[PDB]
RNA sequence: GGACCUGGCGGUGCUUCAUAUCCCUCUAGAGGAGCCUGUUCUGUAAUCGAUAAACCCCGAUCAACCUCACCACCUCUUGCUCAGCCUAUAUACCGCCAUCUUCAGCAAACCCUGAUGAAGGCUACAAAGUAAGCGCAAGUACCCACGUAAAGACGUUAGGUCAAGGUGUAGCCCAUGAGGUGGCAAGAAAUGGGCUACAUUUUCUACCCCAGAAACGAUAGCCCUUAUGAAAUAAGGGUCGAAGGUGGAUUUAG
């Protein structure tokens, strides 16, 4: 179904019991593109 | 239940309870999580349906004003909600039947109109360790007391109780074991006096709380609250309730609270328990070996029916009925422990190997004080042999052993003259944790250098001490900055002049000048010794110096030795004259 | 870290008391140096204290024939015996006729569903059912796609039903109404 | 391979005969004919049990009455 | 996706394509900052999520850790020049390394 | 958080078509039974022609299970040619070695 | 050139372990499997829901131990017990190890619905096979 | 112990043949030893059989996009080991099915259990 | 090494271990029963059966680690130091010394095996310089202690026997002689069954050759073996033949046939026709289709 | 500009070879006819990617709708998603390969030679080379040690794919994103690869190789029926009785 597995590690993530370093490229990147774009 | 990793291995009974309580952590971790998230896990592949792997749903999904939605919370031990839309319901005008009233009173009075801890209750036992040989009367007085709730005057209970039209049995009942639990024992007996007008029947458990409630009552005799204990069971008679295990046990608690003058009350409890026919539990003798266990007494009779209750109770096999199992063994061994006794101890842990006893050994606390006791025992008074094989068949298998438990196995050893077994008992001390305890590592030192021993047990004892120096030297910087015992020292030295590495040794007279501690004589002797084989006058001045120094009453004979047993060149001769001229 | 059990480890000790379960490898409970891995040119295989190999083996560590041994001491109280039925498989045919397939099929995961492990098939001997003679002619007229003529074996196949005993119900209940159905002498027998 | 899953003890009849929930037309009908037809495959269903064998016997009833 | 989700290393392959950064978190922090017992603060054992005044100031100071580890990757280093600047004929290369045969120079 | 929208409209194709099975069943086989007049089956085929065009089993197509691809998928196991390659060459698959006979 | 699982040579300082340095061709060969399912035989049906499990499962347990798992997993699985056998190194705490194996325990228990265990083989330092 | 012999006559296993099904020999014949040492210890009688292995041969291309010429193909290695049970209890058959499901081994195992229950006609 | 010592101690008390833990309690398991053990307990599984599990001792894991060729001052111990293959030159040194005094007076070793014996890396030129050496000693009339130099070098030649194994005659059925042997060629099995006796008799299948073989290059195939001999109108055999086609069914009986006359005929013949080529298989089969292909061996279309 | 070093080239020398490749040779084909299927071109409102070896029954172990990203028309705004985009860049990439490779070299670390230049390091009756590591080899799979497989490092072609997926950079968010319905896949022509033939060792029938008879060839077109599907492509039968007379230069494979 995919929704029960990405939102749980998503939940879990951001519960900080998670962590994936795809999430974390994407948030580093976006603070960047946000700061410069 | 621990893993295998060596890593992962607790190495004393405080690791261990730390790993549990953080695993225990973790399941109730995901607990909340799941609970707080359903919805993630609602599909189950599993076949057969497995519903305590099903969720707990603890949100009221009955949102109209109902008695199914009052069953609902009570279910969900909600406890205000439940008042809450009970007060809804009155105001509602809707008829609450009787069992569902009778069901939120039943809550009120279970949880003392507070919700359920969201904690699970594991708390309460975070005594230090190093506080288990005194005070055990003040010890009790601020232990016996858990924070519960105290039945405070108008409560939500006692408005249901007015509020509800047709009072009976089940809520005199519930209100008068809510009190008992919440310690309104005076309103209790009035509400059971009430009861008794009203022409109604109380149960087991209200007569039992009853009975705690006389017994808690301030400010009456033992023999009036003995005589109300009479006429309490003589009106269970009246009522025609049959009094049970639990019963008497409440009975056996409350003259275990009354002491001395209760032992032949409780003999005669026990006697009526053999002659109506009711079993009596491990709880039954736990709370008769509690009751004639006091310290103080002189006669030990008292100490002699554990004897009777052991020749009554041997070859056994036990189920749980009372919760104070693990306390009989724990209890009964403690009788062991106060007195003396090799075959009882031994006669209590065949009993133990008979059976679930090992199940009925308990909590964690209650197990490391058992085997610590009893091998304390073991060691007091048994040959060294079967201590060695009651060591390697207990430790570290059943349980971590302690600091006393180690000083008691030197004092063993040392009975024993079984000396070669020191540095191995070391290694499982240094491995189990004890690597920092000061009073250990005098005594390990002092039964160590206590002698003179063949030369691979010195190379052995020289292996051991040096890494005793080494974990003195690697405590940096704690608040207990333990300085360098003296006897310690001292010890260490011997051994390493026993041993021949003369060199540390030297450095470590070094450490003596640095910690300003007084050497021994005896050590100074082989010190003497130690440079009559190297031959070197400098090191012999050096060592008199620090004799002058300190300015020890041997250093004359030091000087004297020194000038029989070495050629002197004339500057250090009137320097060791000088040194006499100063002590004089 | 801490000195392991390994070493600690003594001669003469009871390996069932050791591994109780089917675990994993864990080179500190093993008191074996065991060595895994294809060798680099001027080295060794490799050691024991990590090797996922030595993880990924099935490891039959949980048995050996002693452990084997003491486990039968435990588990020989659960059999009786058979009577004097013989190992003559005439004499067994004899004495018990009809012989039915009944099987499970054995995953491994989640889910014990394999629906083909309802299947159910009956086989019995004319020679020992003892009692056909123009009820046989009309027996193997019915049945015409099975019996065999080398072998006087009846095979009927159910695997129409969910459910295994209702399976067997379906085989017997078959067996019974074909048998009844042939001793019923119909009417246009005789214009063959 | 069957832990559970107990069908409310159809037992074997339920499954393949359906006459009892057949509950004959006029037989020489072609509606009949299908009925045979169907009730023969419901018997050879064994994904299927008797309670969805019955509505959908039901189901093709009540289309078959409302035509 | 979760699944179609990848692995750090790769990712930096990927991105910096030379062939042709997340030690400054706890075990335990989250947005929602729910701090266990196990994690983040050490083993009452209490259950508890903190305000949301701690959250700000505790993401706020993770910030500002990040503009400082930001900066203590931009300092400048001091180079020495050699006959010129971004040159190598006066650079200063050390002492000669140490000889294995018990040798140091 | 499906893998692309092409993933997302499959599992609408799945799930609707799996609730609007038994219907279109019973209709179909009122088609291909060869004993009902012809205008009993044609009111018929009028209301399987308006049961919805989406619950059809013709619109099933099998992608991979992992990442969408229509073609070039491995049914036993649901995944692409070069998923299951990576997977089965990393090694996580049991069973799976190199052919070579 | 083939690189579907081969771990190139960069300059002869680079640690790699057996599994990394071994060759896919090397599969049955020399290394064996990391998960031991029996849905990859001649018979049997929910192999493909066993794989997506399994990559749902190497995930998450690296997400979840971050940045101790040595090298990868081996899964196990047998009847209706899950075997998650770690090789975990020796940098973090053993409250925090116990503390995420209970976590991962009945997580995944919950999740999967049957009886998963960890167990963790605590190693000092990732392994080097050679040195590539 | 309990044990509770409680009504009916035996059920009359004949030939409870068990299928072992592997990716690996050695894990195939280490059950083989290990099956027939307990059933020797049992007292029922124990034959060994090998069905010939099936190779589920299979092929994939090679690259993503083009190059159909240079393809990959993978196996599986299907093993077969038959242990036959002849003449065993019910009671011992569950016993000893018991046992050895308890210890079967992982994803390389597959029982297939053929159970010929023999009974009486009606 | 102290790395060997204890890795010695630690095989010793495990190898203790592991009898007591099959079953083996007396102090003697050996090798292969350490083999066996670790077969069973660990299923390998591995086609390398370097990959699978082994436990020896330390002396055969570890390699041959060369002892410190010089002692605390410097001055190393063998006089032929700085040569760098000290035990090489000084085998060529001491041969040359023997040639030398034997004058005054008046199969082979492999590369790998003399580097295992010297412990030393030797060049190809170098190995046959040495066996030159050597083959000049052997040349040369020389003394016992010599030859027992070269026979320690020497080692064995492990011959084999191409004498064809003969059946045992079977006298059975009534009062019979026959011989069953069996034969493969192209997926085809042939078990065949002759009687010494007969005058001439063919069985394939419970029909005669005439029936089952339609073709005369199959006759002729059935022929060979009778003709060879001259022993034509004298037996009779028959013949279970399963798989294949017609001529890899006829090479298979013509197969067992002849590998049961061996046992009917005199041990000369027997050398002779297998010397003629009727008791080998034929290795030949079909191979197999490669991706990318169009055939075993047969390509595609236009590659250059 | 003079002299060199290294490599590549030479319609560059000598010598030894290639063996299904270099020729003479051996067998069976392509190129000539029809059909199927890709590609170019034309066409259409109608995807994209490959494009000498190393593209051309190629992504596809596969498009009636779906697939689908194309087009036409009409709709949706926190849109299954703390959006997405099959938007642009394979000349940013990871990932997954081709090619040399039907090769044997690539080499850390040292030492020496060249007045301490780029660079080079060969002579076993031996003149400065020693070498960790990858590769060949070796060891494995299949039926053997044979053969076939697998394997073949560094580097080459900015060789292939942002469209398997992920992804940096730049862009969109009234759009280039999302959904619904209906169409797009036709040949004045050409070309690549296959299939079937032009028959006499052939054709039809039985048999599956001891006969009888003839003395040819569409898997194309049209019609009927069936399969599967909501909606025909496939199958069978009927109908028909094409062009075609073993194909030049060149070329393929063993
Ligand atoms: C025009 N040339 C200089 C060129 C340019 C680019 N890219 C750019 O410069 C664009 N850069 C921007 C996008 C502006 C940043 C290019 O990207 C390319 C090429 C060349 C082509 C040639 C291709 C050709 N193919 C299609 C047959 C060919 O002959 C070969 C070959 N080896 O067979 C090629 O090399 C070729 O495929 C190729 O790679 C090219 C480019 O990639
Ligand atoms: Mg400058
Ligand atoms: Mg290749
Ligand atoms: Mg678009
Ligand atoms: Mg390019
Ligand atoms: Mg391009
Ligand atoms: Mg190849
Ligand atoms: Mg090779």
């Amino acid at each position: 179904n995919h929704h029960t597995y990405a939102e749980l590690m998503q939940t879990l993530r951001f519960l900080g019991l998670y962590r994936d370093e795809h999430q974390d490229f994407m948030d580093e990147q976006k603070r960047l593109k946000k700061l410069r774009g | 239940v621990f893993q295998d990793d060596p890593y992962l291995m607790p190495a004393s009974s405080l690791e261990s309870r730390s790993f549990l309580l953080a695993k225990k952590s973790g399941e109730n971790v995901a607990k909340f999580i799941i609970n707080s998230y359903p919805k993630y896990f609602q599909k189950d592949i599993a076949e057969p349906h497995i519903p305590c792997l099903m969720p707990e749903y603890f949100e009221p999904q009955i949102k109209d004003i109902s008695e199914a939605a009052l069953k609902e919370r009570i279910e969900l031990r909600k406890v205000k909600a439940s008042v809450d839309m009970f007060d809804q319901l009155l105001q509602a005008g809707t008829t609450v039947s009787l069992e569902t009233t009778n069901s939120l009173l039943d809550l009120l009075c279970y949880y003392g109109d507070q919700e359920p801890s969201t904690d699970y209750h594991f708390q309460q036992t975070g005594q230090s360790e190093a506080l288990e040989e005194e005070n055990d009367e003040t010890s009790r007085r601020k232990a016996g007391h858990q924070f519960g709730v105290t039945w405070r005057a108008k409560n939500n209970a006692e408005r249901i109780f007015s509020l509800m039209p047709e009072k009976n049995e089940h809520s005199y009942c519930t209100m008068i074991r809510g009190m008992v639990k919440h310690r309104a024992y005076e309103q209790a007996l009035n509400l059971y006096t009430e009861l008794l007008n009203n022409r109604l029947h109380a149960d087991v458990y209200t007569f039992n709380a009853l009975i705690e409630a006389t017994v808690c009552a301030i400010n009456e005799k033992f023999e009036e609250k003995w005589s109300k204990i009479l006429e309490l069971l003589r009106h269970m008679v009246a009522q025609k309730v049959k009094p049970n295990l639990q019963t008497f046990n409440t009975i056996l608690k409350c003259l275990r609270r009354f002491h001395v003058f209760a032992r032949s009350p409780a003999l005669q409890v026990l006697r009526e328990m053999k002659a109506i026919g009711i079993e009596p539990s491990l709880a039954t003798y736990h709370h008769i070996i509690r009751l004639f266990d006091q310290p103080g007494d002189p006669l030990k009779r008292s100490s002699f029916i554990i004897y009777d209750i052991m020749n009554e109770l041997m070859g056994k096999r036990f189920s749980p009925k009372d919760p104070d199992d693990d306390k009989f063994f724990q209890s009964a061994m403690s009788i062991c422990s106060s007195l003396r006794d090799l075959e009882l101890a031994y006669q209590v842990h065949g009993l133990l190997k008979t059976g679930d006893n090992w199940k009925f050994i308990g909590p964690d606390q209650h197990r490391n004080f058992y085997y610590s006791k009893f091998f304390d025992l073991i060691c007091l008074m048994e040959q060294i042999d079967v201590t060695l094989k009651w060591y390697e068949d207990l430790i570290p298998s059943a349980y971590f052993p302690h600091s006393q438990t180690m000083i008691h196995l030197l004092q063993a050893l040392d009975v024993a003259n079984r000396l070669e077994v020191i540095p191995k008992i070391w290694k499982d001390s240094k491995e189990y944790g004890h690597t920092f305890r000061s009073d250990l590592r005098e005594e390990i030192l002092m039964l160590m250098a206590r002698d003179k021993h063949p030369p691979e047990l010195q190379v052995a004892f020289a292996d051991c001490a040096a890494d005793i120096k080494s974990a003195y030297e690697s405590q940096p910087i704690r608040q207990t900055a333990q300085d360098w015992p003296a006897t310690s020292l001292n010890c260490i030295a011997i051994l390493f002049l026993r041993a021949g590495r003369t060199q540390e040794a030297w450095k470590m007279l070094g450490l003596f000048r640095k910690h300003n501690k007084i050497p021994r004589s005896e050590l100074l002797n082989e010190l003497m010794d130690s440079a009559k084989v190297s031959n070197s006058p400098s090191q012999a001045i050096e060592v008199v110096e620090l004799a002058s120094a300190f300015s020890l009453p041997i250093c004359e004979g030091l000087t004297q030795r020194v000038m029989s047993d070495f050629a002197i060149n004339q500057e250090q001769k009137e320097a060791l004259s000088n040194l006499t001229a100063l002590t004089s | 870290a801490l000195p392991p059990r390994t070493e600690k480890m003594a001669v003469d000790q009871d390996w069932p008391s050791v591994y109780p379960v089917a675990a994993p490898f864990k080179p500190s409970a093993v008191p074996l140096p065991v060595r895994m891995g294809y060798p680099v040119k001027k080295g060794v295989p490799m050691a024991k204290e990590g090797n996922l190999e030595l993880l990924k083996i099935p490891n039959f560590l949980h048995l050996t024939p002693v452990a084997i041994k003491k486990h039968c001491e435990a588990l020989k109280d659960f059999c009786t015996e058979w009577p004097a039925a013989l190992d003559s498989d005439e004499k067994c045919e004899k004495h018990f006729p009809i012989e039915i397939d009944s099987t499970d099929y054995v995953s491994s995961g989640p889910s014990v569903r394999n629906p083909r492990a309802r299947v159910v098939v009956l086989r019995v001997k004319l020679s020992s059912l003892n009692l056909d003679d123009h009820a046989k002619k009309k027996l193997i007229k019915l049945v015409g796609e099975r019996y065999c003529k080398t072998t006087d074996v009846l095979t009927i196949k159910t695997d129409r039903c969910p459910l295994r005993r209702q399976n067997y119900d379906y085989a017997v209940y078959l067996l019974t109404v074909l048998y009844h159905e042939s001793w019923n002498t119909e009417e246009w027998e005789k214009s063959k | 391979n069957e832990a559970g899953f107990d069908d409310d003890g159809s037992e074997f009849h339920e499954h393949i005969f359906l006459e009892k929930h057949l509950e004959s037309f006029p037989k020489q009908g072609p509606i009949r004919h299908f009925m045979e037809l169907v009730t023969c495959g419901l018997s050879k269903n064994p994904y299927l049990s008797v309670k969805q064998k019955v509505e959908h016997i039901e189901w093709f009833r009540n289309y078959f009455n409302e035509k | 996706s979760f699944f179609t989700k990848l692995t750090a290393d790769e990712l930096w392959k990927g991105a910096l394509a030379e062939t042709g950064l997340n030690r400054g978190q706890i075990i335990g922090e989250g947005r929602y900052g729910f701090l266990w017992p196990g994690l983040n603060v050490p083993l009452v054992q209490t259950i508890a999520q903190r305000s949301k005044e701690e959250q700000e100031k505790v993401e706020a100071d993770m910030i500002q850790q990040r503009e400082e580890w930001d900066r203590k990757k931009k300092m400048k280093v001091k180079r020495e020049r050699g006959w010129s600047g971004n040159s190598w004929g006066g650079i200063s290369l050390g002492p000669p390394d140490p000889g294995p045969c018990g040798e140091t120079y | 958080h499906y893998v692309d929208w092409r993933m997302w409209r499959d599992v609408k194709r799945r799930k609707m078509a799996y609730e609007y099975a038994d219907e279109r069943l019973r209709i179909n086989s009122l088609r291909k039974n060869t004993i009902l007049p012809k205008i009993l089956q044609d009111v018929a085929d009028e209301e399987i022609a308006a049961l919805p065009r989406d619950s059809c089993p013709v619109r099933i197509r099998n992608r991979c299970v992992m990442t969408s691809r229509p073609r070039g998928v491995k049914r036993r196991w649901r995944l692409s040619r070069i998923v299951f390659r990576h997977l089965a060459d990393h090694g996580q698959l049991s069973g799976i070695q190199r052919a070579t006979w | 050139k083939n690189r579907a699982a081969r771990v190139r040579v960069s300059k002869g300082d680079k640690p790699v372990t057996y599994e990394e340095a071994h060759a896919p061709h090397y599969i049955a060969h020399r290394k064996g499997w990391l998960s031991l399912h029996t849905g990859n035989l001649d018979g049997e049906d929910h192999a493909a829901e066993r794989t997506v499990e399994d990559v749902f499962l190497r995930k998450f347990m690296w997400g979840t131990f971050p940045g101790c798992l040595a090298d990868q997993l081996v899964l196990k699985r047998r009847g209706n017990q899950l075997e998650i056998c770690a090789v975990v190194l020796r940098q973090l705490s053993p409250h925090k190890y116990y503390f995420l194996v209970g976590y991962s325990e009945t997580l995944l228990s919950y999740f999967y619905k049957c009886p998963v265990r960890l167990h963790l083989q605590t190693v000092p330092s990732k392994v080097v096979y050679k040195y590539l | 112990p309990v044990v509770t012999i409680s009504d009916e006559p035996d059920i009359l296993y004949k030939r409870l043949s068990v299928l072992v099904k592997g990716h690996d020999k050695a894990v195939l014949d280490s059950y083989e030893y290990f099956a027939v040492l307990a059933a020797k210890e049992l007292g029922i009688s124990i034959k060994v059989h090998e069905p010939p292995r099936k190779i589920e041969r299979f092929t994939l291309l090679q690259s993503v996009h083009i190059y159909k010429k240079h393809r990959v193909q993978y196996e599986m290695r299907t093993l077969y080991r038959c242990l036959e049970l002849e003449h065993l209890t019910g009671s011992t058959a569950d016993v000893y099915l018991e046992y050895i499901q308890r210890n079967l081994p992982e994803g390389v195992a597959m029982e297939v259990t053929k159970t010929q229950l023999e009974q009486l006609p009606e | 090494e102290d790395f060997i010592k204890k890795q010695i101690e630690e095989f010793n008390i495990g190898k203790r271990h592991l009898a007591n833990m099959m079953g083996e309690d007396p102090e003697t398991f050996t090798q292969e029963d350490i083999d066996r053990a670790i077969a069973y307990l660990f299923p390998s599984g591995l086609f390398e059966k370097r990959a699978r599990p082994v436990m020896k001792h330390p002396e055969q894991i570890f390699p041959r680690q060369r002892a410190i060729q010089w002692g605390e001052d410097g001055r190393p111990f063998h006089y032929l130091f700085y040569t760098g293959k000290q035990s090489y030159y000084s085998l060529m040194h001491d041969v040359y010394g023997m040639l030398l005094n034997l004058e005054k007076h008046q199969r082979w070793l492999i590369k790998e095996e003399l580097e295992e014996m010297l412990v030393e890396k030797l060049s190809d030129l170098d190995y046959m310089q040495f066996i030159r050496l050597l083959e000049k000693l052997l040349t040369s009339q020389c003394g016992a202690a010599e030859e027992e130099f070269v026979q320690r070098f020497r080692r064995s030649v492990t011959l084999e026997s191409k004498k064809q194994l003969i059946e045992p005659v079977q006298y059975d059925e009534q009062g019979m002689a026959f011989s069953k042997s069996e034969g493969k060629r192209k997926t085809a099995k042939a078990e065949a069954i002759v009687y010494k006796h007969g005058s001439g008799r063919i069985k394939v299948n419970g029909i005669d050759y005439q029936l089952y073989f339609p073709i005369t290059q199959d006759r002729e195939q059935l022929m060979f073996p009778f003709h060879f001999v001259d022993r034509l109108g004298k037996h009779d055999v028959t013949c279970t033949v399963s798989g294949g086609g017609r001529s890899a069914q006829a090479g298979a009986i013509r197969l067992a046939m002849a590998k049961a006359l061996c046992s009917f005929v005199t041990e000369d013949e027997v050398e002779w026709m297998r010397q003629a080529g009727l008791l080998t298989t034929d290795p030949r089969v079909r191979e197999r289709k490669k991706p990318g292909q169009e055939g075993a061996r047969r390509k595609f279309t236009w590659k250059k």
